[PDB]
């Protein structure tokens, strides 16, 4: 119930490790953001320096969100499609964390993945729309946004249309085609819901991997999972911990802290170290140097 | 409810 029980013998990392090889711990969602994605040369939105909300002057803008608000976009849609190009990587590779989610689904651990990210890397990475809520949406499909035909178009109909610096528009009625992400204002996608309200009544660890949890409805997903459940989140930085004047959200810290850890750090690397303790290292190895030895010979 | 920043 809602009985806030310690499950972990330790808030540490090889306290969660332990955890995930005990006979409690079965099913595992992973809650992914644009930090996942960094490290594949895909850059962050808030991360200072980096983050594309110091990068976008250059772009006629009135306010550096409208870029990725839904009104912005139907009135001016060329910013975002010249965006895209800027940042459209000329290879896609997922990264070792990405690997580690694959780990986890071949493991029979993976309950789901909602990603924000809309890279297509978790794909790229072996998970299949089973394991996976792309909760923001992909830039892996694109549809004609006329209501009368929504026709569909590959990622290599997309990519030509951005890299010819053309504005995509339908051959067969000539709208506006855009990708298939969720914009600032839009609604998320109906089976974000029909997995939220089943996941979360019997996941038994949540992973929390790259992400701000500054977004909402997603960041408001830590809290479905019960109350004993154990939440991990590797990040560079702490997230998630409920504003002191603002049901809250990430306890590491205070006195009653009971199931938060908090590993600070590369997502790459604490993944790697998670996967030491539960002697995946080597077969983390080995699966991410194959994939990229693949990938790296397209 | 709707993709919201905050
Ligand atoms: N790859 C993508 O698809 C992509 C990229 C940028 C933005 N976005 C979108 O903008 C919004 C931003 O939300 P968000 O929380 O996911 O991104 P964010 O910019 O708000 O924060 C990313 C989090 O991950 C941390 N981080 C960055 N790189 C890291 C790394 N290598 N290792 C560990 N931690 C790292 C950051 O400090 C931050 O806490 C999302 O809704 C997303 O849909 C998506
Ligand atoms: C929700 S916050 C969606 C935000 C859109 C992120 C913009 C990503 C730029 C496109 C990256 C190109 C990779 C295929
Ligand atoms: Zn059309």
């Amino acid at each position: 119930g809602s009985q806030k029980e310690r499950l972990l013998d330790e808030l540490t990392l090889e306290g969660v490790a332990r955890y995930m090889q005990s006979q409690r711990c079965r099913r595992v969602i992973c809650l992914v953001g644009a930090g996942i994605s960094t490290s594949a040369g895909i850059p962050d939105f808030r991360s200072p320096s980096t983050g594309l909300y110091d990068n976008l002057e250059k772009y006629h803008l009135p306010y550096p969100e409208a870029i990725f608000e839904i009104s912005y976009f139907k009135k001016h849609p060329e910013p975002f499609f010249a965006l895209a190009k800027e940042l459209y990587p000329g290879q896609f590779k997922p990264t070792i964390c990405h690997y580690f989610m694959r780990l986890l689904k071949d493991k029979g651990l993976l309950l789901r993945c909602y990603t924000q990210n809309i890279d297509t890397l978790e794909r790229i990475a072996g998970l299949e729309q089973e394991d996976l809520v792309e909760a923001h949406g992909t830039f892996y499909t694109s549809h004609c946004v006329s209501a009368s035909c929504r026709h569909e178009y590959p990622l290599s109909w997309m990519k030509e249309k951005i890299f010819s610096e053309v504005t995509p528009k339908c051959e067969d009625c000539q709208s506006l085609v855009k990708p298939d992400i969720v914009f600032f204002g839009e609604s998320l996608p109906a089976r974000f819901f029909s997995c939220m309200q089943s996941d979360f009544l019997k996941v038994d660890l949540l992973l929390v991997m790259g992400t701000s949890l500054q977004v909402q409805p997603f960041a408001s997903l830590i809290s479905k999972a019960p109350l004993s459940t154990p939440r991990l989140l590797i990040n560079k930085e702490k997230a998630g911990q409920s504003d002191p004047f603002l049901g809250g959200g990430m306890d590491f810290d205070s006195k009653k802290a009971y199931r938060d850890v908090a590993w600070l750090g590369e997502c790459d690397q604490g993944c790697l170290a998670l996967a030491e303790l539960l002697g995946w290292k080597k077969e983390l190895e080995d699966l991410v140097r194959r994939e990229h030895a693949s990938i790296d010979a397209q | 409810p709707r993709k919201q920043l905050a």
